[PDB]
């Protein structure tokens, strides 16, 4: 039926049966201070899912880096570790149809648009706000190239299915839950200046519905750190 | 004990020599430089980026060859953090810190090897971050992944040398593998390109 | 000393020798290698990953997603072809920039057993059936749907199955995969877009590799 | 003789290699080792050495022994700071000329802990109180008492003891060490003078060093 | 042995080889010299000076080029106390107790080892006394430390040789530790310096 | 290292010898044997026919 998940202070609810990818194969351990007061579910705002949508991304230490306590443990620490679990849901009906990738991306350095330089801070990221994929070839002097088909990397988007993923058919399941060990060259790191993955979210099957039906559907992204570590 | 065995395996596939840099020298005028790097050939950093992190160990042989007594080169090796010269002459060519190796020619080819030498436990291939993270100069730059530079000088008190490096990875062990570049490479540090096609065209989806 | 006769081979540099060599930093204590997740042992488990297949690459479809996306049409004539491609291992258009693809094609020879996956994302009411049909090496790809019938071949019932998956053999005419609209596709209400078939392809199993060789894609 | 080849990396000289050598005097008597007190085995038997800080080198003091004097004073503001230094591993101004820094300053890398000792030289029935404060990594240095009160520290009575000792980490912003007058201090009768604190420093435990390189002082 | 250790032990510390001379010599005029010593160099004399007793072996190997038949080269070592040549053809060169070395270029470079030779039981880097009381000029000097000497000539009967000399202490044993020398140094056969700072200055005593 | 001598013969390339020598593709996984029929071992077993 129905699983409640409770985490601190903050509850969600999943399908009992739905199914969990752990990537690498892999479950976070310890190695340092812990904290598990940031141990609770954080609810990214939603976006809508479109007939015409190219795909969104996350880069995860800066999506949580304003959320309350997580955000403040990276302010008052050197160096840090941490897994995290996250789930992604679509609210749609059975008169919606379309696919989804969800994928997580170790190290996902990303390419300017301008070939000559760098892309800068916020078009690599927005923190928790969304960063939007293009159809067309991006164009600007600190734009990430963000076209669709090389996921921002240079590589084909159809081979993204070599990191952690789970597909969302919208016929068959609308959820996915992925679990992101920490993976790094290093046992911890300064959390504000590296990335350990990105989440990508890209539509392969585009966004489509019967005549009288909701023009969009929501998909939401929650996360959950796991074996939170910082300096003494 | 690593090449009885399949073709597929990682250390058969990355542990092939290459010529990865070409360059000369004059005896009068004045020395030879590379930082060693794994972004300097296309074909060895097509191999190694389908990989996020690696380990090994290098090993790199000097074929060197000369035109107008026994003629003598010295190629010095300075390990990351080590001095380095800017003249023919500078002080770091002594520096017992920096190896150096004597040869002379008509005798086989100088050979060293360089175990892994990072602070962290594996070289990155990818950086998603900043040396520093309010330079944007800096992003992809991961310190943690300098392997020290070379230096060659002919060793004498109107003559052309010319080297060729050849670099070959041993004991290669990797980590979290990533889609091949589909995308041509722009530049050796960045991972900027031109967007590109999945693939080839066809004139129609069916099978004739 | 020791009586000693030097050889013909002495004093050659062979690229692909293996003799040991000095160390330039004998004293040099080396940073211990730590667990890191995600360790690859050999390239035949990438070959084996799933990775999605650009059926639809025609000349304006190549640079959009779109290339993967196999167009699905309810009025379609009962018979006709949906989609189909050649197995050819020499530049196969649709399996060469493939997880599979891309590391087949650093050897010079290689064989084994190839797996596709065929996954309809229409809607959860939608049903309907596909006649998916493989033709051997020298066969030659069927001209009509019943053709497709008599030779081998599954039938698809998206409204039982969102997916169907075949395995066939690969080796380097290479034989060919095609798929025929045995029925239309069935909806209640109507829709403002056709359906889609995602593919998939992977290495299936004893899949093997022989003399490596410079990739064909710098 | 027996058949060989020779392989590259013959006949070169390596600075570095590590091959037997003739003796050019093998016939000699060489003389036997006695034992001499003091053997060194490490050097980190000698960065372990307490050796005292210059904390006051400022321009005027450094050619002079006040370079090790820090100054206490019994008429200071209440709150003021007495003292107060980077952690700075890179050129630590206070701590790089040091038995400790000496020999770290030979590697390109390091880590491990620190012990710092403070010792108060003023008279016998002397007394007050020191706040002595340490700084982590990226925290910056305190700016009042009741900052440096509210972070990590220890409350120095130098009626109960004359010196106060903490352990620190040091790797190689790099943190701060700080001292706050809490009170001033208290005598039985004038004085012709103020008081010194000595400052102390050595290698606390399982001190590591990696990879030698010259020396930045010649 | 020692090289699988740790950095910070003394033998990895101190083993390591450095050019500690570099000369010249011609077939026409006509020899080189070098009295052994530890304090020819600044950097080797300062590791070296962290310790007031020690007690090791000698390394020897010698970078030997020229420039306008095969040419040979004669390198003699002359013990404490053997006779040393003052001629190009001085008997001295023939001796039986003052060990030669005959090479030839185009091989590899000439390397003899020398073991610890002094009388006394280690080799003194500091010296509180005098040879003789009487006479200030001996001051400092302790004539247990004749390592002995090393001369180079060219063996034939308008050529210019080059030689760098390459020393390399071996199984160092050291006892009582000293402070490293804070002033810069003046002379090799003395320890007199220029009063030095003990540190860089600050602006002011507090953290900021 | 060890001490050695050179002795004549040395350097010489006899076509009629026997040495190792280092294989050039020494990664190369090759093609395994499968029986044949009519398997030759000597000349005499044609000129016997």
């Amino acid at each position: 039926r129905v699983r409640s998940i409770t985490l601190g202070n903050s509850t969600i609810t999943t399908q009992e049966c739905a199914n969990v990818v752990v990537g690498y194969g892999t479950w976070p351990t310890y190695l340092t201070q812990p904290d598990v007061a940031t141990c609770r579910f954080y609810t990214l705002e939603s976006v809508m899912w479109q007939q015409s949508s190219p795909g969104w991304w996350w880069k995860f230490p800066d999506a949580l880096s304003n959320m309350g306590l997580f955000g403040q443990n990276m302010q008052y620490h050197y160096l840090g570790r941490a897994g995290y679990t996250l789930h992604v849901q679509c609210n749609a009906s059975k008169f919606h149809q379309g696919c989804l990738l969800v994928v997580c991306v170790p190290e996902a350095e990303m390419g300017c648009a301008t070939i000559a330089n760098k892309p800068d801070q916020k078009s690599l990221s927005n923190g928790e706000t969304a960063n939007v994929f293009d159809s067309q070839n991006t164009s600007g002097q600190t734009a990430v190239q963000a076209n669709v088909i090389n996921a921002g990397m240079g590589i084909g988007v159809g081979n993204l299915t070599i990191f952690p993923h789970q597909w969302i058919n919208l016929r068959t399941n609308n959820s996915a839950t992925i679990v992101m060990p920490y993976v790094n060259s290093v046992p911890m790191d300064n959390m504000f200046r590296h990335n350990n993955f990105t989440l990508m979210i890209i539509p392969f099957a585009p966004l489509s519905y019967s005549t009288g039906a909701t023009t969009y559907v929501p998909i939401t992204v929650t996360v959950a750190p796991m074996c939170a570590e910082y300096n003494g | 004990n690593y090449h009885s065995r399949s073709e597929s395996t990682v250390e058969n596939f990355l542990c092939r020599s290459a010529c990865v840099y070409y360059t000369t020298y004059k005896n009068h005028g004045n020395f030879a430089q590379w930082v060693i790097n794994t972004r300097q050939v296309a074909q060895l950093r097509r191999k190694l980026e389908m990989f996020t992190y690696a380990r090994f160990d290098l090993e790199l042989t000097f074929v060197i060859t000369s035109s107008q007594p026994v003629l003598t080169h010295q190629i010095m090796y300075v390990p990351p953090g080590g001095p380095v010269p800017t003249k023919i002459n500078s002080y770091s060519w002594q520096t017992s810190t920096n190896p150096s190796v004597f040869w002379t020619e008509g005798s086989a080819p100088p050979r060293i090897s360089i175990p892994f030498i990072s602070i962290g436990n594996a070289y990155s291939m990818f950086y998603d971050g900043w040396a520093r993270f309010d330079k944007q100069g800096t992003y992809g730059i991961n310190t943690l992944n300098n392997m020290g530079t070379l230096y060659m000088r002919h060793v004498n008190d109107p003559i052309v040398s010319t080297v060729r490096i050849y670099f070959k990875p041993k004991h290669v062990k990797t980590w979290v593998p990533r889609p091949p570049r589909l995308c041509q490479y722009q530049k050796a540090g960045n991972v900027n390109f031109e967007p590109s096609g999945v693939t080839e065209g066809r004139t129609e989806i069916t099978a004739m | 000393g020791l009586p000693t006769m030097l050889t013909p081979g002495s004093n050659q540099f062979l690229t692909s020798d293996d003799f040991q060599s000095p160390s330039a930093m004998p004293q040099f204590d080396v940073t211990p290698e730590m667990a890191i997740p995600g360790q690859v042992n050999n390239l035949m488990e990438i070959a084996e990953v799933d990775s999605v297949v650009p059926v639809n690459n025609t000349e304006g479809k190549v640079m959009s997603i779109e290339a993967y996306q196999i167009p699905v049409q309810s009025n379609s004539t009962n018979g006709s072809q949906v989609f189909g491609f050649p197995l050819i291992p020499g530049a196969s258009s649709v399996l060469n920039r493939t997880l599979l693809g891309e590391i087949l094609n650093y050897y010079t020879h290689w064989s084994g057993s190839i797996k596709l996956t065929f996954m309809f994302c229409g809607s959860a009411m939608a049903t309907g059936k596909f006649l998916l049909a493989y033709s051997p090496p020298g066969a030659g790809a069927p001209t009509t749907r019943k053709e497709a019938m008599l030779g081998t071949h599954v039938i698809w019932d998206v409204g039982l199955q969102s997916s169907c998956v075949l395995c066939i053999p690969w080796i380097s005419a290479g034989g060919y995969i095609t798929c025929w609209y045995q029925t239309n596709i069935v909806v209640p209400a109507d829709t403002q877009s056709d359906c889609k078939i995602l593919c998939f392809v992977s290495a299936c199993n004893d899949f093997s590799v022989r003399m490596l060789k410079d990739t064909p894609f710098i």
